[PDB]
RNA sequence: CCCAUAGUAGGCCUAAAAGCAGCCACCAAUUAAGAAAGCGUUCAAGCUCAACACCCACUACCUAAAAAAUCCCAAACAUAUAA
RNA sequence: CUCGAUGUUGGAUCAGGACAUCCCGAUGGUGCAGCCGCUAUUAAAGGUUCGUUUGUUCAACGAUUAAAGUCCUACGUGAUCU
């Protein structure tokens, strides 16, 4: 009974996305990699 | 598509609302809370 | 009864009461004042 | 309109508490960087690939080694979000022709000029 | 299916002078 | 305590008030220094539901809640007790506190169904016909919200919604 | 006072407070007899005679009510609150005026 | 004491690495000795060949 | 709103082009389909209507 | 023995010789004729105008963009007129008169056939801009009644705030940057290009800081 | 929660305006109570609030719902050391 | 999406479903005395007429009925019919 309208990943109206715990972790781990790479190119 | 001002809150792309989770304000916690204290 | 998404009571002895899950306006003395949440 | 991304200095100007959590020292900078790719060209600028290819960085996970100067950090500033940076280490000092086919990069980023695999007597 | 307008501005087609 | 006792001697009816034995806190808390009783015994997130010996320190004989100003706890803790005992009287784990029944009256045979961690009052909870898209699933609660801050020994926090 | 009032005194026929104001177990019978004392109660019956009683001897309160069916009402508030006197005594005017009529 | 005043899991005490290490000898030689008289069978190994 | 009347081919037999209105104090009622569009009938039936009870307030 | 308090005096203030709001017309005077463009970048980001107290102690804050048409100016005027007292309060307009053009296309019409004619005007409102200022002989409570209930008739989320409220929300925004304890921000990651993250960003969320979203403003993004 | 007397129905206007249709003043009795904040009366009565007393009500002052047409929709789980 | 064809009104036939309930059931409020109504909550098991004119869907009108419900179903259904 619950269908998106249209396709569900592009148009006015979308399926929503949810972000994990999982997902917010493996961001947060390239976000410190980069972070130490700022660093390094400070000298 | 839709413009950059919509009516409706538009839908973020996912690259974006994984940066807006990571991003929240997280408040400062307290070893011990106040209220338990004199 | 009639159903409201803001309870407000409209006199003084209109009283708030929670039951079957949603709560409730109450009013004896106006009975007209009786509200359900939607 | 997406465009190319102009970083602002202060973003490369290291803190006294950076110095600390990573162990550099200013004063010292190290000679050479130790740049590896972990991420994919795909989906990203055309930029971004011809400078993956100028830094010789095609392969992932393979490590590449870059002079620590102004002109090669201007290109790894361009990717720096697609690699990894790390100093390389020299304990024993530079290698020589005798011992150069002894040498291996460990995962700590230093370079040894002596490897026997065996294990340590101490 | 209604007939519509027209627009009154004409012109304005001229190319770039590099 | 103190109790009320009602004697009608001769048409006359006498009502007296007694102070019968009052029991008294352990000596020598850990923490002297806390606010509430709660935390003077370091108890604060390390308590769940069905920790009875705990709950029934604070509820009056017939199941009913104490009041706070009388046990002295605070409110963030006067809740998250208030809330465990309503799940403990659901569980069954308090069958000496039972409501008080006028004489006279005897409960009728009801169905006997286990359960735990009962957030809602089973009376009012409407059974979920639809249960909705993935993306707007509609859960069925479990524990108390109050809880969240509890100690938890595992990885995976507390599921409050199923 | 307001819902004493409501109930009224017409059952009630007499009522006497006995209480020693320099005890420190009186305060609850004081209470209750300034509910009583009030006008809106009193206004209720006026054949209802409220006997306030002032003793040093050292006993403890003692409130007597005495009904119309010639029925007692005794209540020590030596170990009893104000709130717990009214409720008794509002309760005990809601069954003595049924027997009656 | 409550539900969560301590781990569900029970305590764990390692031995004494004093008193283990002399345990482990023992346990060694024991072993060492099978070897020497020949107290066993087939014997399986594992090996790490073309990768 | 109604389907039209007329030699029309199959816009008609699926589109409710025509528009009746009734003015409920007075009664007057209205209907309109010369045109295929119902917003341009309900305008002009408005009209029409407009005018009718024009006249009435004048008899009024 | 209860305890009493001074209570502030208001004899050092004036009113005007008009304390209700002005009459707002739905077009200027002069009506325009040459169509202008969507342009939705004018209710977009905050406002850097009308953004502080002038005359007045309590005022109306928009805490998101929209359009205000005359529907919505005779909905302030008429209820905050009538809900306020001439003697002792004054109101004034922190907003203009509509003047941005609205085109409209026939009903019916299909794509094309050029521009829709003018059919009313509007006034942009960005995030964060004072629409109508209050003040005179009273408190906050007093005008806080009808001002909230103006604000919530608004098209964009409004709420009615004070001299000191907003001073008040302004310094809790402020400390909320300072203590929060994510080493991760909007601000850091967007302007230093981490992740590549300006790919799917916009080239206003370098000043936006991710507190805008199209026209909407989140107070709790830090 | 508890409790409410009085100069006085202030003056003016008004057929009438008595705290509460308008206008002006907004002083004063009592330890304590606005020439009256909300209801009400044709005008008055009448019911509350702001008073005193009693007394640790020792309050949060941040918010809100739902409906479609073949048949809900993985099954389940709040507890054993973050991998 | 379909023009190397997915056959259009309305009717007949058979109806499936939704409830935003026309009738029947259970309730709250009323400017609910009663008899009739108005409004709201709940309920889709059951039922929801015959005719004159018009190709009609409608609408008007006649006589009734506890009631003559609103919609979806490729504007349900033409390898069933007209
Ligand atoms: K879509
Ligand atoms: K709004
Ligand atoms: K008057
Ligand atoms: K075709
Ligand atoms: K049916
Ligand atoms: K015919
Ligand atoms: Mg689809
Ligand atoms: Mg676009
Ligand atoms: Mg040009
Ligand atoms: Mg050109
Ligand atoms: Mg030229
Ligand atoms: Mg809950
Ligand atoms: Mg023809
Ligand atoms: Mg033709
Ligand atoms: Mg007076
Ligand atoms: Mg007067
Ligand atoms: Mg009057
Ligand atoms: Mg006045
Ligand atoms: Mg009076
Ligand atoms: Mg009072
Ligand atoms: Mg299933
Ligand atoms: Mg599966
Ligand atoms: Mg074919
Ligand atoms: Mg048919
Ligand atoms: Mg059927
Ligand atoms: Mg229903
Ligand atoms: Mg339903
Ligand atoms: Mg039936
Ligand atoms: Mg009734
Ligand atoms: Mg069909
Ligand atoms: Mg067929
Ligand atoms: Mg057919
Ligand atoms: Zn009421």
């Amino acid at each position: 009974r619950g269908r998106i309208p249209g396709r569900q990943w592009i148009g006015k109206h979308r399926r929503p996305r949810f972000v994990s715990l999982r997902a917010k972790q493996n961001m947060i781990r390239r976000l410190e990699i980069e972070a130490e790479n700022h660093y390094w190119l400070s000298m | 598509g839709s413009k950059a001002v919509t009516r409706h809150r538009r839908v973020m792309h996912f690259q974006r609302q994984k940066l807006m989770a990571v991003t929240e304000y997280i408040p400062p916690k307290p070893a011990i809370h106040p209220s338990c204290l004199p | 009864f009639k159903n409201k998404t803001v309870l407000k009571k409209r006199c003084k002895d209109c009283y708030l009461v929670k039951r079957r899950g949603r709560w409730y306006v109450y009013c004896k003395t106006h009975p007209r004042h009786k509200q359900r949440q939607m | 309109k997406f465009t190319r991304s102009r970083i602002p200095e202060k973003v490369f100007q290291a803190s006294p508490e950076d110095h600390e959590k990573y162990g550099g020292d200013p004063q010292n900078p190290h000679k050479l960087h130790i740049v590896t790719r972990i991420k994919s060209t795909r989906r990203r600028p055309y930029w971004e690939k011809d400078i993956i290819k100028m830094l010789g960085l095609e392969k992932a996970h393979t490590p590449q080694v870059h002079k620590n100067i102004p002109s090669v950090n201007a290109k790894l500033k361009v990717v720096k979000h697609l690699i990894r940076i790390k100093p390389l280490k020299l304990p024993q000092g530079l290698p020589a022709e005798e011992n150069m086919s002894n040498t291996c990069l460990k995962s700590t980023g230093e370079l040894v000029v002596q490897w026997h695999l065996k294990p340590v007597e101490q | 299916k209604k007939s519509g307008g027209s627009s009154k501005n004409l012109g304005g087609k001229s190319s770039g002078r590099r | 305590f103190r109790e009320v006792v009602e004697t009608q001697e001769g048409k006359t009816t006498i009502i007296e008030g007694r102070i019968t034995a009052t029991p008294k806190e352990s000596p020598n808390p850990p923490n002297p220094s806390g606010q509430c009783p709660i935390c003077r015994w370091n108890l604060k997130h390390k308590y769940n539901y069905d920790d009875v010996l705990l709950l029934s320190q604070f509820i009056r004989p017939h199941g009913g809640m104490l009041p706070r100003k009388i046990t002295g706890l605070c409110q963030e803790e006067h809740r998250k007790i208030e809330e465990c005992v309503k799940m403990a009287h659901r569980a069954g784990l308090l069958p000496n506190h039972r409501p008080r029944l006028p004489e006279g009256v005897v409960p009728k045979s009801k169905p006997q169904l286990n359960r735990y961690l009962t957030r809602w009052a089973p009376g009012s909870v409407k059974p979920i016909y639809k249960k909705g898209p993935r993306w707007n699933r509609v859960r069925m609660p479990v524990g108390s919200p109050l809880l969240r801050d509890n100690v938890c020994y595992s990885r995976t926090p507390w599921k409050l919604y199923h | 006072a307001a819902a004493l009032a409501r109930l009224g005194l017409r059952p009630v026929k007499q009522v006497r407070v006995q209480f020693c104001p320099f005890e420190k177990n009186v305060e609850s019978t004081r209470t209750f007899l300034q509910t009583v004392s009030s006008e809106k109660v009193r206004s209720t019956n006026l054949n209802c005679s409220v006997i306030a009683d002032v003793r040093h001897d050292g006993s403890e309160p003692c409130v007597d009510v005495l009904f119309g069916d010639g029925h007692r009402l005794i209540m020590r508030g030596a170990h009893l609150t104000a709130l717990e006197m009214l409720t008794a005594f509002a309760s005990h005017i809601r069954a003595r005026d049924a027997a009656g009529s | 004491k409550t539900s969560l005043s301590s781990p569900p899991w029970p305590e764990v005490v390692l031995p004494d690495p004093v008193e283990e290490t002399r345990h482990h000898a023992e346990v060694v030689k024991k072993v060492n000795e099978m070897i020497v008289t020949g107290q066993y069978g087939r014997l399986f190994a594992v090996v790490h060949f073309a990768s | 709103t109604f389907r039209a009347k007329g030699a029309a081919a199959q816009h008609v037999n699926k589109t409710d082009s025509a528009v009746r209105l009734v003015h409920i104090p007075t009664g007057l009622v209205v209907e309109c389909q010369q045109e295929r569009s119902q917003i341009k009938n309900k305008e002009i039936a408005f009209r029409v209507l407009r005018a009718r009870l024009y006249q009435q307030i004048i008899e009024k | 023995v209860k305890t009493l308090l001074p209570v502030p005096s208001f004899e050092d203030v004036s009113i005007p010789e008009k304390p209700k709001l002005r009459f707002i017309e739905r077009a200027p005077l002069v009506p325009k004729v040459r169509r202008e463009p969507k342009n939705l970048s004018d209710i977009r980001g905050p406002s850097t105008e009308a953004t502080e107290f002038t005359e007045g102690n309590f005022a109306i804050l928009a805490l998101g963009g929209g359009y205000l048409h005359w529907g919505h100016f005779e909905m302030m005027r008429l209820t905050i007129n009538r809900s306020m007292d001439p003697k002792n309060m004054f109101a004034i307009w922190r907003v203009p008169a509509p003047f941005k053009p609205i085109t409209r296309k026939s009903v019916g019409h299909r794509m094309g056939g050029g521009k829709g004619a003018i059919d009313h005007y509007v006034t942009p409102v960005k995030a964060g801009r004072l629409v109508v200022e209050m003040g005179g002989r009273c408190e906050f409570e007093e005008v806080q009644g009808f001002l909230d209930q103006v604000a919530h008739k608004l098209p964009f989320a409004a709420k009615a705030v004070s001299r000191g409220t907003l001073e008040k929300m302004r310094k809790d925004q402020e400390e909320r940057e300072r203590n929060n304890q994510n080493p991760w921000t909007f601000e850091r990651i967007a302007t230093a290009n981490m992740l590549g993250i300006r790919k799917v960003l916009s080239p206003y969320d370098l000043t936006h800081k991710g507190k805008y979203w199209g026209k909407f403003y989140m107070p709790k993004r830090v």
